[PDB]
C-alpha cells in the first residue's frame, strides 16, 4: 500500500533512495536498478511529508524533510540506525519546500512554507540550528530552489503567481530581495534553477495555470527574458518542473501522467526531446 | 567560412549528428584544415560529452570534455563528474588510462575521500576533518605515522597530546581539555589520558595535574 | 498528481505506482544512436590517438594534439551503410592525403595531393 507519495530523492551517488507519501512515513530502499530493498521507515511527521531531500555526503548522511504539520525535521542514519537529530518549526503552516544548498555555503537548508516564509537555517558548532528567516511571499509560498555560484541567491514561487530572486548581503545578514518576476494568472507550483555554469542562466517556472515559463537572463546585469515555453495550456495543471545537470535538458510534471522534456535549440526556443 | 555555413547548417537541419558535428569540428581543428571558434568547439563538444553521460558513459564524456578551450569550464565539467561517478571510473584498465588521462591527482584522492566520508581514505587525507578521523581511529605505529605524516605536512593540541603519548605536561593536559571541550572520541581520549596520568603516579604537583569517570575520580580521592 | 526532478546520474524519477517504491528508475531516453560507441575498445584505442597536457590556467587535462581522423571510425561500421557514406566521402575531402614518392619541388607535391 502506497497510492500517492509526493516526493522521493536520489543521493549524491544514487544507492540510497528516500521516498516520502501521505501516511507520513518516510521510507528508505537500497536500490539497485529493478530491486530497491526498503531498508527503513521513518514516522516523526504529523501530516502528509511533502518533500524530502539528502544533504552533501560531506555532511555525512543527513536528510531533511518537510510536511504538513509544519515542521521541518533534520533526520541522521548512525551505524545503520536513523535518528531525528534536529528540527526546525518557525513556519506557522505547512512547509512545503526544503532544499540544500550548495556544499561551498556550509550545510545550508532552504525551507518554504505557507505562512509566506523562507529560512536559510545553519547548523553550528554545536550541530544546533541558526535561523536567519525573511518573508517571501504574501498568500503564501509553494517552492523556493537553490542557485549554484562561484553572491549567493535563490529563487521562489509564490501563491501570490510571484518568482522572486533573493541574495546575500553582509550589511543586511538576512537575504535581500533583489528582483521579483510576474507572469503566472495562478500560485506557482514550482521554481528551478538550472546547473548550467554556461553562457547564460535558466530558470524554469511552472505553474498552475499550466504554463511554464522560462526566465533567461544575459548576464550579471541585463533583466530576464520571459518565454513562455510553448503557448498552449498543457492539458492539466502543472507541479513539477527540473533542471539537467549535463545538458540544460527540462523536465515537466504535470498532472497529465507524462513526464515532458523540452531542450534548447539554436533559436534559442525550446523544443520536445524523448 | 565553413563555420558561417556550418551554423546555417545547424539551424536547418539534423543530418548532421551532435557526435559527428563534434569530430568533424575537432578533426579539422586538429589538422589545421579549417577553422572553428572557440565557442563553436566548445558548444559541440560540450553537447556530445552531455550525450554521453546521459548514455552512462561517463569514461567516454569525461574524454570529450578535455577538447573543451574554456579551462574553467573544463574544470568544472571534469571535477563535478569525476566526484559524482568515481566508482564506476576506477574498474578496469580502460578505466585506469581513463583516470591516467591527467586527472588531477587531488581530484581524484578527494573524489575517493568524500566516497568514504558517505560510506562510514586515511593515507588521501594525510596527502576538523582530521579531528573527525581521529576520532574514528579512537595502534602505536600508526599513530607513529600519523605523526610523522602532520610534521611533513607543517589541531595544535591534539599534536601536544600525541607528542606527549610518544614521551608543559600542564600545558599539553590544557589543550586537551580545550579539546574535549570542543563528543565520544574527546571523552575516550580524556579517558585514556586519565589512565596515563594514573601509570605514570605508579606530592602538590601531581594534585595540581589532577585539578564513569566521576565514579573513578571518586575512587582517586 | 505527478512528480519528477533530475538524478544526479542525469535520469529521472517519477511517481509510479506499478513498483515496490513508488517511484521509477528511468534510463533516460539517449539521442546518442551509434552502436561503437557503447563498446570501450573504441575508446581505448581513440585515447591512444591524443596528446594529453595540462593547461595554462590550471592542472586540468586538455588536448594538445590529436591524430583523430574521418578514417579511423570506418572500421566500426557496416561498408553497406548510408552512416558509412557519410564518414568516408568526410575522410576523402577533409583527412589528409599523404603522397609516398619525393618530389623536384613543393608546389608540385601540392598539384599531386
Amino acid at each position: 500500500h502506497n497510492e500517492l507519495i509526493h516526493d522521493a530523492v536520489l543521493d549524491y551517488y544514487g544507492k540510497r533512495l528516500a521516498t516520502c507519501s501521505s501516511d507520513k512515513t518516510i521510507k528508505i530502499f537500497e536500490v539497485e536498478g529493478e530491486t530497491h530493498k526498503l531498508i527503513d521507515t521513518l514516522t516523526g511527521h504529523e501530516g502528509p511529508v511533502w518533500r524530502v531531500d539528502w544533504a552533501h555526503p560531506k555532511f555525512g548522511t543527513i536528510l531533511a524533510s518537510c510536511s504538513y504539520d509544519g515542521k521541518v525535521l533534520i533526520w541522521k542514519e548512525e551505524n545503520g540506525r536513523w535518528s531525528q537529530i534536529a528540527v526546525h518549526a518557525v513556519h506557522s503552516a505547512s512547509v512545503n519546500s526544503v532544499q540544500w544548498a550548495p556544499h561551498e555555503y556550509g550545510p545550508l537548508l532552504l525551507v518554504a512554507s505557507s505562512d509566506g516564509k523562507v529560512s536559510v537555517v545553519e547548523f553550528k558548532e554545536n550541530g544546533t540550528t541558526s535561523p536567519i528567516i525573511i518573508d517571501a511571499h504574501a498568500i503564501g509560498v509553494n517552492s523556493a530552489s537553490w542557485a549554484p555560484a562561484t553572491s549567493r541567491k535563490f529563487v521562489t514561487g509564490g501563491a501570490d503567481n510571484l518568482v522572486k530572486i533573493w541574495k546575500y548581503n553582509s550589511d543586511a545578514q538576512t537575504y535581500v530581495l533583489e528582483s521579483t518576476l510576474e507572469g503566472h494568472s495562478d500560485w506557482v507550483r514550482d521554481v528551478a534553477w538550472s546547473p548550467t555554469v554556461l553562457l547564460r542562466s535558466y530558470l524554469a517556472s511552472v505553474s498552475q495555470d499550466r504554463t511554464c515559463i522560462i526566465w533567461t537572463q544575459d548576464n550579471e546585469q541585463g533583466p530576464w527574458k520571459k518565454t513562455l515555453l510553448k503557448e498552449e495550456k498543457f492539458p492539466d495543471v502543472l507541479w513539477r518542473a527540473s533542471w539537467s545537470l549535463s545538458g540544460n535538458v527540462l523536465a515537466l510534471s504535470g498532472g497529465d501522467n507524462k513526464v515532458t522534456l523540452w531542450k534548447e535549440n539554436l533559436e534559442g526556443k525550446w523544443e520536445p526531446a524523448g | 567560412n565553413t563555420e558561417k555555413l556550418y551554423k546555417e547548417v545547424r539551424q536547418r537541419t539534423n543530418a548532421l549528428d551532435v557526435q559527428f558535428c563534434w569530430y568533424l569540428i575537432q578533426t579539422l581543428r586538429f589538422n589545421g584544415t579549417r577553422v572553428f571558434s572557440k565557442e563553436t568547439s566548445d558548444e559541440a563538444t560540450f553537447a556530445f560529452a552531455a550525450q554521453l553521460e546521459f548514455a552512462q558513459l561517463h569514461g567516454h564524456s569525461l574524454f570529450v570534455s578535455c577538447f573543451l578551450n574554456d579551462d574553467k569550464a573544463a574544470e568544472d565539467t571534469i571535477k563535478r563528474l569525476v566526484m559524482r561517478e568515481i566508482t564506476l571510473l576506477r574498474a578496469s584498465t580502460n578505466d585506469h588510462i581513463l583516470n591516467r588521462l591527467k586527472i588531477p591527482s587531488q581530484l581524484i584522492f578527494n573524489a575517493q575521500a568524500l566516497k568514504d566520508r558517505y560510506e562510514g581514505s586515511e593515507v588521501q587525507n594525510l596527502l576538523d576533518l582530521a579531528e573527525m578521523a581521529i576520532v574514528t581511529s579512537l595502534v602505536q605505529n600508526n599513530e607513529l605515522k600519523t605523526l610523522r605524516e602532520i610534521l611533513n605536512e607543517f589541531v595544535s593540541i591534539n599534536v601536544f597530546e600525541v607528542y606527549l603519548k610518544l614521551v608543559q605536561e600542564t600545558i599539553d593536559s590544557l589543550i586537551s581539555g580545550m579539546k574535549i571541550f570542543y563528543v565520544a572520541a574527546c571523552c575516550n581520549v580524556m579517558s585514556q589520558e586519565i589512565v596515563s596520568k594514573i601509570l605514570e603516579k605508579n606530592k602538590a604537583k601531581l594534585l595540581e595535574l589532577p585539578l564513569q569517570d566521576l565514579m573513578k575520580c571518586t575512587y582517586k580521592i | 498528481y505527478t512528480f519528477a526532478k533530475f538524478s544526479t546520474g542525469s535520469m529521472l524519477l517519477t511517481k509510479d505506482i506499478v513498483g515496490k517504491s513508488g517511484v521509477s528508475i528511468k534510463r533516460l531516453p539517449t539521442e546518442l544512436q551509434r552502436k561503437f560507441l557503447f563498446d570501450d575498445v573504441y575508446l581505448d584505442k581513440e585515447i591512444e590517438k591524443v596528446t594529453i597536457e595540462a593547461r595554462k590556467s590550471n592542472p586540468y587535462p586538455q588536448i594538445s594534439e590529436s591524430s583523430l581522423l574521418f578514417k579511423d571510425a570506418l572500421d566500426y561500421m557496416e561498408k553497406t551503410s548510408s552512416d558509412y557514406n557519410l564518414w568516408k566521402l568526410s575522410s576523402i575531402l577533409f583527412d589528409p592525403v599523404s603522397y609516398p614518392y619525393k618530389t623536384d619541388n613543393d608546389q608540385v607535391k601540392m598539384a599531386l595531393l
